[PDB]
């Protein structure tokens, strides 16, 4: 649950971020960081090296994608567990992800914000997105339960 | 780790230079507020924003960070006395210290944009995951 | 979720339990064994070594507590959330226990039951097992959620 | 892993003996029945009860974990090869390795009561972690 204050700077930072880039990044460096899950992205072509990952079109289409639902989650901050039930039902029952993995990606999402952003990533913000991107890796994480 | 893991964390680490514990008391800072649960470990302290006691803290921590990089390949002997405190004394939960490492990286890429190139934030979550469990070592 | 078979080789291998030895020993293994764990338990007095920890009293008295909600949990498999709202409560506000140590206690419980029931103890009958410990853990972490 | 874990870890693996692979099986047995999506890394196996493919894949891990126990001071190296498999070519997500560290100490519990105290367990689950993340070790 995000207080008032913790939304208003949630949104006012949102409205700043990239939406074209900032999905890539997070993907790409979670398949840098976190060898393994390039196990789920076989079809996507060379991702031997870093630089290969960040430069692969496939990746930045598909963090595309996922910063899409990202927004969408955070449209809706009250009804998480029913805005991701499709994507849940898909991650869980037909990619087989373990959930370790959305803490992960959320948590390579937030160094990303604090990339981009500087100064401007103050700790509290850093707080209510942790907050946002928990409940979205809770939400996701559903079928498992 | 890897060579390449070593050369990246000392890059890294060397370019922080003198902001060392600024950066430590951040990321205490961070970790305080984005997960309250890490602060019963600290019941003795004051942790309102701007404290001198977590300033402290966080030189303090920044410098068993530069001893770590600087004994890399030695860090489970150059850490002992740390590792002994954290886990026999403190008894703390491991998840604490994959909390404070992820409020590291959000510091040092909110605080170092062009070193934090995906390779080197592999190589400083490989480091820091070491360090974590070369404290938690003696459980 | 537990189909009926599963089910009835639950309870009947629950009901040949010693419900005043099973609880105090999981405890006792779980401190041995995970020994951060011993942070919440300052006031059970001597924890040194394995052999103090597994004749401690207060230890035994607390496994068999523990135990008993393990039981209370196990008669009502289809109302886990709500059968555990307020040791969720007291165990998340009250002890702040990461809930990592749950699965880590039910997977100790499994252990324990493996090593006093042996072959009788079937690989179907600890995936059941493995299924209730989880339940029981994902009801215990709720108020995280 | 101290010393006493070494020495506890030696004896159990030994009493062990000749009923290694038979072990190994049962452990993958209760692992694919007890995590279902754990063999998703098997596809071309057949993964029925009392599979001969079974069979030697635990007779398999089983030897591995021998030499590991034979060369626990030096298992980084003893398991490079071991490492680059599941790393590189396999990719194994590492909860995975904590599930089958489980699955073997539940088959050790089950099979060996009297070997089984309190201490043999912790060091026989801080010996199957430290195998477990030098096999994730080339991440
Ligand atoms: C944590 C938050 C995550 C969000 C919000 C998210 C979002 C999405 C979205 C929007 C799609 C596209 C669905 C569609 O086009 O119908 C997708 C598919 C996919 N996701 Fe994620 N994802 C997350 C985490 C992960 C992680 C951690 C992994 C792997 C380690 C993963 C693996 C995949 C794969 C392989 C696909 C493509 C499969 C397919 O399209 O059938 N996801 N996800
Ligand atoms: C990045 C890993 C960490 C490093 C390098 C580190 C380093 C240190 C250092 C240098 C000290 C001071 C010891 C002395 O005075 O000689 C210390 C104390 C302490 N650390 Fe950590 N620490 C780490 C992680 C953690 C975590 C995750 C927690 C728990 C949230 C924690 C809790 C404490 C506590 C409670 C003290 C004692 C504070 C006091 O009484 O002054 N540490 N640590
Ligand atoms: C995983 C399943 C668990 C169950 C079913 C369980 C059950 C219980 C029960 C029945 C009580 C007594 C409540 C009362 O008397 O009102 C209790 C209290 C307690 N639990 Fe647990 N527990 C579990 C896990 C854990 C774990 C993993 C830890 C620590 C690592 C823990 C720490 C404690 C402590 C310290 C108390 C004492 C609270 C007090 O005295 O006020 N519990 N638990
Ligand atoms: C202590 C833990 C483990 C040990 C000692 C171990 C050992 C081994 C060994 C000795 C082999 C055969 C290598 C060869 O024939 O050249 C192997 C292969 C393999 N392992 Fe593991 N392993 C462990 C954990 C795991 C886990 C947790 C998984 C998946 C959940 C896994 C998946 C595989 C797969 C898919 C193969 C290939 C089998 C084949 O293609 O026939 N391993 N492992």
């Amino acid at each position: 649950h995000l207080t008032p204050e913790e939304k208003s700077a949630v949104t006012a930072l949102w409205g700043k971020v990239n939406v074209d880039e900032v999905g890539g990044e997070a993907l790409g460096r979670l398949l840098v960081v976190y060898p393994w899950t390039q196990r789920f992205f076989e079809s996507f072509g060379d991702l031997s090296t870093p630089d290969a990952v960040m430069g692969n079109p496939k990746v930045k289409a598909h963090g595309k994608k996922v910063l899409g639902a990202f927004s969408d989650g955070l449209a809706h901050l009250d009804n998480l567990k029913g805005t991701f039930a499709t994507l849940s039902e898909l991650h869980c029952d037909k990619l087989h992800v373990d959930p370790e993995n959305f803490r992960l990606l959320g948590n390579v999402l937030v160094c990303v914000l604090a990339h981009h952003f500087g100064k401007e990533f103050t700790p509290p913000v850093q707080a209510a997105y942790q907050k946002v991107v928990a409940g979205v890796a809770n939400a996701l994480a559903h079928k498992y339960h | 780790l890897s060579p390449a893991d070593k050369t990246n964390v000392k890059a890294a680490w060397g370019k922080v230079g003198a902001h060392a514990g600024e950066y430590g008391a951040e990321a205490l800072e961070r970790m305080f507020l984005s997960f309250p649960t890490t602060k019963t470990y600290f019941p003795h302290f004051d942790l309102s924003h701007g404290s001198a006691q977590v300033k402290g803290h966080g030189k303090k921590v920044a410098d068993a960070l530069t001893n770590a990089v600087a004994h890399v390949d030695d860090m489970p002997n150059a850490l002992s006395a740390l590792s002994d405190l954290h886990a026999h004394k403190l008894r703390v939960d491991p998840v604490n210290f994959k909390l404070l490492s992820h409020c590291l990286l959000v510091t040092l890429a909110a605080h170092l944009p062009a070193e934090f190139t995906p390779a080197v934030h592999a190589s400083l979550d490989k480091f820091l995951a070491s360090v974590s469990t070369v404290l938690t070592s003696k459980y």
